[PDB]
Formats: C-alpha cells, sequence, structure tokens
RNA sequence: ACGGAGCCAGCGAGUACAACCUUGGCCGAGAGGUCUGGGUAAUCUUGUGAAACUCCGUCGUGCUGGGGAUAGAGCAUUGUA
C-alpha cells in the first residue's frame, strides 16, 4: 500500500535463505542447497552423504 | 662506507703490478686486501681473463674461481 | 642428417637468433620500448635496455614452433612471474600485454607467424625456414 | 679522478660516486625510478659511479626536472597533476616539493575536512585500526 | 583593484564560470568518483534538496543568511549552485549546521560534522 | 635482492531464467575496457604450462639497490551508496 517498503535485495547476506526456517548466518550455497549447517548434519544420509573417512 | 671502493688511476698500476702468480683468485679474494669492493673486483677480474693471464675453474655468479696460467 | 630446432639448446638458440635480427633491423619496433615496466609487478626496467625486444621475439617465435597455436594472453601468464604485495604473501598475476602483442603482429608482417582457425597464431611456411638457418647456424657453432 | 664530491643540485646534496639513480634519491622528490627515467633522456651509463660527470650533464637533466610535459615522458609519471580551477599538471623535484605538500597540506586544513581534522591530533587517516598501531604518537 | 587573496576552486584557471555551470559542465571537471556517480542516475538525490535551496534564496531577508536545508542524504557532493547556504548534516542528535563556500568544493555533506563525540 | 633466459604439479570448482567460469582478437605503461565464443563440464576455460627452483648477468658486507610502514595527487572497477 505505502510506496517505499523495500531495499534492493537482489545481493548479500540479508536476500540469501534457507528453506527450512530462515537463518542468515552459517548457509551452505554449495551445489545449490540452501540448508543451514546445523540441520545439515541432522539430514546428511537422507540426501546421500556419508562420512567414509 | 669502510673505503677502498672509489676508483683511482694510482690504484690501477698496482693492480696489474699484485695480477700474476697466485693459488687463489677470485671476487672472495681480492677484497680481504681492501682492493675494489664488492662489484668492481668483478670488473677488474674481467680485465683478467681477455687477454690470457690467469684462466678459468668455475663459471658461476657468486662462484667465480680463477687459477694462474701455467 | 637430422637437423631440428631440439638439437640445439633453448638458451643458447635465443642468442645466435637476436643477432640475426640486428643485422637486419626488419622485424619493427612498436614505440614503447624503454618506456617500460615489464612486467604488472617489477621495480627496475629492463638491464639490457638495446637489444632486448630482440631476444623477447625469438623467444616467442621458438615456443610457436613446438607448439599448435599460442596466443597474447597465455604468453603473459607464462612470462609474468612473482610480486611483493606489501606485507602479505607473494602473488602471481601476468606480464606487459601491449609487449607480447606487437611482437605477434610485427613478426606477421616479417614472416614468420601466421592466422589459425578456432584460436591462436600457428607458423608459416617461410617462417621455418628461419628458424632451421639459425638453427643449423647454431649447430656449426657447436661442431 | 675524484671530480667533485657534493655538487649540488637545486640546493639539495648529491653525493659523490655511488651511482646515477641512487645519489639523485639524495633529493627531496626524486626516487629510485625516476631518475632512471630522467637519465634515460639523457642517455647515460647506470654503471658508472656518476658523480663525476660532464658538466653539461647536470644542466640538461635540470631542465627535464623542472618541466615535465616539454621532454619526452608521457605525463602520467608525474608527482602532483591539477590545482587550482580549470586546466593544467605540473610536478616539483627539489626544496620546492617539500614546501609544495605543507602549503597543499593546509588547503586540507583551511577547508576543514575528515583528513585535515585527523592531521591536527596525529592520528591514522586512512581508516586503520588505532587498537595496536604505532605505540609512541607523534 | 582586483584581486582579493585567490580564486577558491578545482584545477586551474579562475572563480566566475562556477557560479553558471550548474550540473553536468561541473562533472566535467572532476576526479574519478564524481564523473562515475554522475554517469549513472540520480533519481531522487538532487531532486527534492534543490527545490528548496533556491527557493529559500528567494525568502531570504537580502544579503543576510538563507534558512537552513536539513540533509538525510549527505551523501551528495557540493556542486556550486548553492555556494551560500546553509546545510543541516544527519548525524544521529540533530542537524548540524554547515556553512557552504567555493572552498568548499568536491567533497561531501558528512565530513563536516563528525559523528563520534570526542575529537 | 634486481634483471632477462629456461620452464614442471595435483586437489578442486563453474550460468539458461539466469548473469557463473570465461580462452582467441583489438584498446591500454597498468588495473581494466570491449567484440566474439566454448562449456550443464575425464569434451571449453585447462596442459587451470602455479610458485619456490634452474642458469648467466647487475649489486656487494654502508639501515645499503635489504625492508616495506606511514603519507599526497590522480587513473580504473563492484555497487542505490
Amino acid at each position: 500500500e505505502n510506496v517505499w517498503y523495500s531495499h534492493p535485495r537482489k545481493f548479500g547476506k540479508g536476500s540469501r535463505q534457507c528453506r527450512i526456517s530462515g537463518s542468515h548466518s552459517g548457509l551452505i550455497r554449495k551445489y545449490g542447497l540452501n540448508i543451514d549447517r546445523q540441520s545439515f548434519r541432522e539430514k546428511a544420509n537422507d540426501i546421500g552423504f556419508y562420512k567414509y573417512r | 662506507a669502510k673505503h677502498a671502493v672509489v676508483l683511482d688511476q694510482d690504484k690501477f698500476d698496482r693492480i696489474m703490478k699484485e695480477a700474476p702468480t697466485y693459488r687463489y683468485v677470485s671476487v672472495s679474494v681480492l677484497v680481504d686486501r681492501f682492493k675494489l669492493g664488492g662489484s668492481l673486483a668483478r670488473v677488474a677480474l674481467r680485465h683478467l681473463e681477455n687477454e690470457g693471464i690467469i684462466k678459468p675453474v668455475s663459471k658461476h655468479s657468486k662462484q667465480a674461481i680463477y687459477t694462474r696460467a701455467t | 642428417p637430422g637437423v631440428s630446432v631440439r638439437d640445439v639448446p633453448a638458451q643458447d638458440f635465443i642468442n645466435n637468433y637476436a643477432s640475426f635480427l640486428q643485422r637486419q633491423g626488419k622485424l619493427e619496433v612498436p614505440g614503447y620500448v624503454d618506456i617500460v615496466k615489464t612486467s604488472a609487478g617489477n621495480e627496475l626496467p629492463p638491464q639490457d635496455s638495446e637489444g632486448w625486444f630482440y631476444k623477447r621475439a625469438a623467444s616467442v617465435a621458438r615456443h610457436i614452433y613446438l607448439r599448435k597455436q599460442v596466443g597474447v594472453g597465455k604468453l603473459n601468464k607464462l612470462y609474468g612471474g612473482a610480486k611483493n604485495r606489501g606485507v602479505r604473501p607473494h602473488k602471481h598475476v601476468d606480464a606487459s600485454g601491449s609487449i607480447n602483442r606487437k611482437v605477434l603482429q610485427s613478426l606477421e608482417k616479417l614472416g614468420v607467424v601466421e592466422i589459425s582457425p578456432k584460436g591462436g597464431r600457428r607458423i608459416s611456411d617461410n617462417g621455418l625456414r628461419d628458424l632451421d638457418r639459425i638453427a643449423a647456424a647454431t649447430l656449426e657453432d657447436e661442431e | 679522478g675524484s671530480f667533485q664530491h657534493i655538487l649540488r643540485l637545486l640546493n639539495t646534496n648529491v653525493d659523490g660516486n655511488i651511482n646515477v639513480v641512487y645519489a639523485l634519491t639524495t633529493i627531496r622528490g626524486v626516487g629510485r625510478r625516476y631518475a632512471n627515467l630522467v637519465c634515460k633522456k639523457a642517455d647515460v651509463d647506470l654503471h658508472k659511479r656518476a658523480g663525476e660527470l660532464t658538466q653539461e650533464e647536470l644542466e640538461r637533466i635540470v631542465q627535464i626536472m623542472q618541466n615535465p610535459t616539454h621532454y619526452k615522458i608521457p605525463a602520467w609519471f608525474l608527482n602532483r597533476q591539477k590545482d587550482v580551477n580549470d586546466g593544467k599538471d605540473y610536478h616539483s623535484l627539489a626544496n620546492n616539493l617539500e614546501s609544495k605538500l605543507r602549503d597543499d597540506l593546509e588547503r586540507l586544513k583551511k577547508i576543514r575536512s575528515h583528513r585535515g581534522i585527523r592531521h591536527f591530533w596525529g592520528l591514522r587517516v586512512r581508516g586503520q585500526h588505532t587498537k595496536t598501531t604505532g605505540r609512541r604518537r607523534a | 583593484r582586483k584581486r582579493s587573496f585567490k580564486t577558491y576552486s578545482y584545477k586551474g584557471v579562475d572563480l566566475e564560470k562556477l557560479l553558471e555551470m550548474p550540473t553536468e559542465d561541473f562533472v566535467k571537471l572532476a576526479p574519478a568518483r564524481v564523473r562515475r556517480k554522475f554517469a549513472r542516475g540520480l533519481s531522487e538525490k538532487p531532486a527534492g534538496l534543490m527545490k528548496k535551496l533556491r527557493a529559500a534564496k528567494l525568502s531570504a531577508p537580502e544579503n543576510e543568511k538563507p534558512a537552513v536545508v536539513r540533509t538525510h542524504l549527505r551523501n551528495m557532493i557540493i556542486v556550486p549552485e548553492m555556494i551560500g547556504s546553509v546545510v543541516g548534516v544527519y548525524n544521529g542528535k540533530v542537524f548540524n549546521q554547515v556553512e557552504i563556500r567555493p572552498e568548499m568544493v568536491g567533497h561531501y555533506l558528512g565530513e563536516f560534522s563528525i559523528t563520534y563525540t570526542p575529537v
């Protein structure tokens, strides 16, 4: 409704986000995952990652 | 500066006097007498390789050993 | 016999090639000679001053002979080396582009380099003659 | 031999013996790569000691030191450029340069800016962290 | 009589021309930062502010200072159209006054106030 | 240390709904401008011919050409800034 209600958020840390909740810190963007490093340890083997060595 | 680097014509007389008949001839040897210090000794040694006089052994930059021509 | 470039040592090859060019003086000069740093990171200019370019142009020609097709950006990366970027670790960045480009532009008109397909610069027929003649001349110097 | 040791050039000292460039670096303005650029115009050997020179070479060099755009320089190997309103460039290489910087520093103090305020107290200007650097001050 | 002090300006000849050379002519005679900034699109940067600065000199009481044009936009460079008016620079604690001059040219509004209280 | 000359690795990574890695060619003393591609990747960047090193020259034991901090002016680029 109001005119000014945004910023150029097409880059940096504020615009980027995870899939689960939306944390702006500790973000894995490798291979287009977008799941933060706390939840990645929980969901490693379901995706297919394993601790071989 | 500890002297013996400035170019003098009086010294150039005594370089040719003390050139022949020596075991050790190099950049390491001539600077011990307080002759042309550092690089000007290399230029002084470069004169003595042209017209015989003193013949070489090693041919490296920083390791330039020579010996008298028997 | 088997007269090739590889029998002559690579460092000794350029010495005979440099003197060959300075007799003629027909390899051409760009204009940036001795107003030059040489690379993107290099405190002192060229110590050789006179000659200099003829050493550079010879070493570019022999590398174009061995390989299929060499370019400008790769030659800058090959000649270029280390830096001293303040109080940090030493990095690697390309050398001067304007020097190595005008080597390739001038050698085309003299009669060495040729325009190849896809991308890069290969060798002419008359370019292989002058490479072998100086290689044969260097073979006579050794033997 | 031993022709002259100091040997002045625009009031500043130019010590005898040594070299072309590294004796000229004594001038408050000339450096380790400018004197080579100046020596290139006159065409003199860097191999020589340079304090023992011909008389014409000193006067030929000083003309190149004063005038930048006349002699063969690209006009981007200069110390200072652009001063006053809308126009030209110029530099200096003697006691002129040290005096020029003090007058040019007063311009920053007169306009009174973030640099000029910092220059009054003797603190770090270029956005450094002053929680460590230089435990002495001046 | 002619020269009082000296010309207060950028790099070269004389002052007089600066008063009647809006922005585009001023940008030509400037360093790398002002040229690159003004080359890009300035929308609501000199739009809202300049209408007050020009209108203040109409409303001024002849010879004395015009009214203070307060500024959140302290990223603006001092172009020579408004040499004479005062501007209020926002640190946080009140809009602080800055008197613009032809000496103060080619500089930002923020640097004539400073936001930390010691020195 | 400062010059040329010689010239060799392995782990990786990488856009099509975005703006990724980007050779080859021109402009430039640099940084970087631009025309073009190729690559969804033992296919194109890429042989990621990376450094330290090798070998002839320039300096030689002097806060020195070692060392690079503080400083000033401008030329570039990423960005609403």
